[PDB]
RNA sequence: GCGCCGCUAGAGGUGAAAUUCUUGGACCGGCGCAAGACGGACCAGAGCGAAAGCAUUUGCCAAGAAUGUUUUCAUUAAUCAAGAACGAAAGUCGGAGGUUCGAAGACGAUCAGAUACCGUCGUAGUUCCGACCAUAAACGAUGCCGACUGGCGAUGCGGCGGC
């Protein structure tokens, strides 16, 4: 619950989902050491290199 | 004080934690060494009102944050995973409230020794609730 | 109303002197209030731990029962209750074409310790071996079945229960029927499984601090 | 001579009381009357006397067993669980 | 028409073989139609494996496993797509899929 | 109750063929107290004080004692003919080995 | 006695205080089962022909059997003769005329 | 092979074949000439016996009667005769 | 399911949902007992059986294919109207039995209308012993017997020869 709110850099665009194009796949680096990363889903238009934000860590992988 | 048994600081004491990852609810019970001392049964079920949601990975998370805000209250400090399912007759591959209720366990501070399936596995025994020919969508 | 977990106390869980690693764990119970005495609500309770926190080397896919017998002050007494795997090895090692054979037989000792033990075992694929069912003769299992328990008659019948107990921590009566098995089917995988334990001596209070002394 | 076909025991009610009821009798009526083996002297002597009891002819030995038969399934199937009981748990 | 050359079943020298019932619509099917599949998933699902083992009581500890085996029924097999409609010139094949571990 | 009675019948309808046998209490009797009994037979339905000085002699003319599982008339196809039958003696077995048994 | 019989355990004939030289389960073919000692504070209880259990004194002297003469109402009376002599032997309430009537 | 002869074929390749189905039928038995170690008997045994053999005078048994082929207790002083 | 302790307000259940269980404290964890079926993983294009059908150990029997056979008997054989035996499941009948599942039926839903798919409950029945009925997609949709006519790797029970 209270943690520090946290900006991230991603890995490759690992394309789309969500069954209409509207949610990326970027799996985030969390700006500390490089081995820890997590597979995620953005939406929004991506440009490679970039530097997103999330609201907690701990939420869910994307596999059924 | 009157909680907490006396030990050294960089030493933990064990008590088991029982995970139910079935269908339609979770429990993250934990307990003490032998399995008997019942020290928080908190429930994902009880913590969302959708009834969609009490099965789901987000009330399993937060399931397992208020057992690790009561287990560092008690004294109690390192878990070992008992890790159950619906078992038996029914099936046995557990339910969203696993991965989620054992990952954010692990991020809310608390030490894991043996997770281990512990869910009950018949010897060809109770004839299924489903009829000849099955429950069908 | 009143917070429920003030009003206990905590002990600790000591093996017998058999093992390495003495301080089990901590049970915690409440104290006495009116007829539930701090004694005999925890007498008996059963303590599922493995060997890898019980011993220095040993594997870790064991695991004992343990049952309170006596407490005295903060110490709380064990003896032994019963031995098995983990699931999740036991059935590592059954897979597809080869055949499970096992059995079971029900041995006392010469102190009162009815004991129920159980061995499975597995045939073996040899190096060279190009066909891919190393099956075996039913007449085959017959005689090896008759070996696997007959030995483990004499491994526990013959002399007292702390020599059945500190026979199996390395496996020692698996691997002695592993050891003549193989001259009629080649074996590979040999646990001694699971062991039940019936009945419970009169509860003498000696030889149970004979396994609390150095 | 092979007399009648369906009654048996039960042609001496005749033409009355029914047929779902004769057809449960004679399965008593043919049980009751017979002379079963004794276990005791190894001879054919059981003779019903009345309800309960039962009396070797020879070996003069009376045997308190089932009403319409001799080893009614109930007496059988706790027999064999007082037996498991003296060595289960040995008493 | 005939489909298949066995009649869709393996068995041959028999007249009955063992019932048993699917995993997901419990339905009867006997023993030697009915479509496995044997997992062996990795039960901390690896990705949750690095936040585990810090807090892991040890050093070298062996993550278990967890052996759970589906066999569905083949109505439910097709519908969940662990088989596939195949094609009549490549239907005579018990070729297990290719692997791709990585 | 599968493969371990063809031990004692076995032997002992071979007997039956050769070897010189009496049936009946008062025949073995006669042979208990005249030493030329072996091995005596006692059948499961015999009275208890028949069992228990039959017992009593082979004790005192120092001969064997077989209590044969099963019923005096379970015996009878034992032995192979139309009786019932709780004690016999074999006196003077023609090759068999019911001397060699388990007593 | 009952207490210390083992659980599961087939019984006729029982005392319900103990002393009482027998008073339950004592028709023809009928059993009480011994179920659930308590160690301390001694009662059993017991499974009494009716399924009713009951919690009795754990002291209470019974004896191990079934009663003999078992599956008796299994022959229908068949006439009204042979009901006449059944209840000729017992007491005089037989031929019971209908209230309606 | 439209072209084999099967009157005069290699003598080997007929003992690849049955007992029966062969140019003309004859057993894989034999009679086989065994002294038993500690006597003076030649015995005539038969290959594929079925009886436990004793000799004249070794009063023990000779061979194990089995399956296919008897088996001799001892590697004995064994030869196959004519 | 019944006890027995421990602990909290729900648990159960579905696409959602309610009937239903519950602070005379269930659900969960633990120690036990009892009663009933059924014998998972090993289990396969393997075996056995005339066929239905057969899977936890040790067990009193009795049967059989196959192989081994310089054994015996010396056409005793093949299919077979009339007629016989065995025959899943359901059904009837009697007595034990009653754990699970569940025809009927009772509700709760979704529905335009649901006497149906889904959920809780639940009788007869699923279990045994005995006495019946001879019907199945009893399918290999291929009668039994016998011979002859391609191959190739492989399999099970024997037998033979061998690094
Ligand atoms: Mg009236
Ligand atoms: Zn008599
Ligand atoms: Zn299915």
């Amino acid at each position: 619950r209270v943690q520090p709110i946290k900006l991230a850099r991603v890995t490759k665009v690992l394309g789309r989902t969500g069954s209409q194009g509207q949610c990326t796949q970027v799996r985030v680096e969390f700006m500390d050491d490089t081995s820890r990363s997590i597979i995620r889903n953005v939406k929004g238009p991506v440009r490679e290199g970039d530097v997103l934000t999330l609201l907690e860590s701990e939420r869910e992988a994307r596999r059924l | 004080i009157s909680l907490g048994p006396q030990v050294a600081e960089g030493e933990n004491v064990f008590g088991v934690c029982h995970i139910f990852a079935s269908f339609n609810d979770t429990f993250v019970h934990v307990t003490d060494l032998s399995g008997k001392e019942t020290i928080c049964r908190v429930t994902g079920g009880m913590k969302v009102k959708a009834d969609r949601d009490e099965s789901s990975p987000y009330a399993a998370m937060l399931a397992a944050q208020d057992v690790a805000q009561r287990c560092k209250e008690l004294g109690i400090t390192a878990l070992h995973i008992k890790l159950r399912a619906t078992g038996g007759n029914r099936t046995k591959t557990p339910g969203p409230g696993a991965q989620s209720a054992l990952r954010a366990l692990a991020r809310s501070g608390m030490k894991i020794g043996r997770i281990e399936d512990v869910t009950p596995i018949p010897s060809d025994s109770t004839r299924r609730k489903g009829g000849r020919r099955g429950r069908r969508l | 109303v009143v917070d429920p977990f003030s009003k206990k106390d905590w002990y600790d869980v000591k093996a017998p002197a058999m093992f390495n690693i003495r301080n089990i764990g901590k049970t915690l119970v409440t104290r006495t209030q009116g007829t539930k005495i701090a004694s005999d609500g925890l007498k008996g309770r059963v303590f599922e731990v493995s060997l890898a926190d019980l011993q220095n080397d040993e594997v870790a896919f064991r695991k004992f029962k343990l049952i309170t017998e006596d407490v005295q002050g903060k110490n709380c007494l064990t003896n032994f209750h019963g031995m098995d795997l983990t699931r999740d090895k036991m059935c590592s090692m059954v897979k597809k074409w080869q055949t499970m054979i096992e059995a079971h037989v029900d041995v006392k000792t010469t102190d009162g310790y009815l004991l129920r033990l159980f061995c499975v075992g597995f045939t073996k694929k040899r190096n060279n071996q190009i066909r891919k069912t190393s099956y075996a003769q039913h007449q085959q299992v017959r005689q090896i079945r008759k070996k696997m328990m007959e030995i483990m008659t004499r491994e526990v019948q013959t002399n007292d229960l702390k020599e059945v107990v500190n026979k199996l921590i390395p496996d020692s009566i698996g691997k002695d029927i592993e050891k003549a098995c193989q001259s009629i089917y080649p074996l590979h995988d040999v646990f001694v499984r699971k062991v039940k334990m019936l009945k419970k001596p009169k509860f003498e209070l000696g030889k149970l601090m004979e396994l609390h002394g150095e | 001579a092979k007399r009648t076909k369906k009654v048996g025991i039960v042609g001496k009610y005749g033409t009355r009381y029914g047929a779902s009821l004769r057809k449960m009798v004679k399965k008593i009526e043919i049980s009751q009357h017979a002379k079963y083996t004794c276990s005791f002297c190894g001879k054919t002597k059981m003779k019903r006397r009345a309800v309960g009891i039962w009396h070797c002819g020879s070996c003069m030995k009376t045997v308190a067993g089932g009403a319409w038969t001799y080893n009614t399934t109930s007496a059988v199937t706790v027999k064999s669980a007082i037996r498991r009981l003296k060595e289960l748990k040995d008493q | 028409t005939k489909k298949r050359r066995n009649n869709g079943r393996a068995k041959k020298g028999r007249g009955h073989v063992q019932p048993i019932r699917c995993t997901n619509c419990a339905r009867c099917v006997p023993k030697d139609k009915a479509i496995k599949k044997f997992v062996i998933r990795n039960i901390v699902e690896a990705a949750a494996v690095r936040d585990i083992s810090e807090a892991s009581v040890f050093d070298a500890y062996v993550l278990p496993k967890l052996y759970v085996k589906l066999h569905y029924c083949v109505s439910c097999a097709i519908h969940s797509k662990v088989v596939r409609n195949r094609s009549r010139e490549a239907r005579k094949d018990r070729t297990p899929p290719p692997r791709f571990r990585p | 109750t599968k493969k371990s009675l063809e031990s004692i019948n076995s032997r002992l309808q071979l007997v039956m063929k050769s070897g010189k046998y009496v049936l009946g209490y008062k025949q073995t009797l006669k042979m208990i107290r005249q030493g030329k009994a072996k091995l005596v037979i006692l059948a499961n339905n015999c009275p208890a004080l028949r069992k228990s000085e039959i017992e009593y002699y082979a004790m005192l003319a120092k001969t064997g004692v077989h209590h044969y599982s099963g019923n005096n008339i379970e015996l009878g196809t034992a032995c192979g003919k139309y009786y019932r039958v709780c004690t016999l003696a074999i006196i003077d077995p023609g090759d068999s080995d019911i001397i060699r048994s388990m007593p | 006695p009952v207490g210390t019989m083992p659980e599961g355990t087939i019984v006729c004939c029982l005392e319900e205080k103990p002393g009482d030289r027998g008073k339950l389960a004592r028709a023809s073919g009928n059993y009480a089962t011994v179920i659930s000692h308590n160690p301390e504070t001694k009662k059993t209880r017991v499974k009494l022909p009716s399924g009713s259990k009951k919690v009795i004194s754990s002291a209470n002297r019974a004896v191990v059997g079934v009663v003999a003469g078992g599956g008796r109402i299994d022959k229908p009376i068949l006439k009204a003769g042979r009901a006449y002599h059944k209840y000729k032997a017992k007491r005089n309430c037989w031929p019971r005329v209908r209230g309606v009537a | 092979p439209l072209a084999k002869d099967l009157l005069h074929p290699s003598p080997e390749e007929e003992k690849r074949k049955h007992k029966k189905k062969r140019l003309v039928q004859s057993p894989n038995s034999y009679f086989m000439d065994v002294k038993c170690p500690g006597c003076y008997k030649i015995t005539t045994v038969f290959s594929h016996a079925q009886t436990v053999v004793l000799c004249v005078g070794c009063s023990t048994v000779l061979c194990q009667p089995t399956g296919g082929k008897a088996r001799l207790t001892e590697g004995c002083s064994f030869r196959r005769k004519q």
